């Protein structure tokens, strides 16, 4: 039905507000994590708000994956070839929690 | 001087964004870039819109 929205960069304060609005609607948080359901989240923004999906990167694991996008307040936490659930936590709002852990990827 | 009408159903997730519905008539403030400011005509809410879900 709707088309294709004009592209536009993504900025950190456009990382905050995705991620408080699927905060509020729901359906992310708790969720399992595939592939699958990254490509569905990923091309439903490119689509309804133009970001392209290359933004939503995580750093590798093992362990909890923190988002390289700082203003991306989602992380993916394991659960007891891992298992991993969405999880939201403002404290990603203010600690860019990548960039403390892998300085590397923003050195320069 | 610039009114608009639209033609698709928009949801802003952006704050400064303004959500309508098919048919809302909006008024143009600026076109600098793809993402144009305008304000509706019900609500005189402002913000941002994808300029080709309007015509006129």
């Amino acid at each position: 039905v709707r088309p294709q929205v004009p592209l536009r960069p993504m900025t950190y304060k456009a990382a905050l507000d995705i991620s408080h609005f699927l905060k509020e609607k729901g359906g992310l948080e708790g969720l399992i994590w595939s592939q699958r359901r990254q490509e569905i989240l990923d091309d439903w923004i490119y689509h309804t708000q133009g970001y392209f999906p290359d933004w939503q990167n995580y750093t590798p694991g093992p362990g909890i994956r923190y988002p390289l996008t700082f203003g991306w307040c989602f992380k993916l936490v394991p659960v007891e070839k891992e298992v991993l659930v969405w999880r939201f936590d403002s404290k990603l709002a203010f600690h860019h929690m990548a960039r403390e852990l892998h300085p590397e990827y923003y050195k320069d | 001087d610039i009114i608009v009408v639209a033609l698709y159903d928009y949801e802003a997730i952006h704050h400064e964004d303004l959500s309508f519905q098919k048919g809302d008539q909006m008024v143009v403030l600026e076109e600098s870039g793809e993402w144009w400011k305008a304000r509706s005509l019900a609500t005189r809410k402002e913000g941002y819109i994808p300029s080709n879900y309007v015509a006129r």
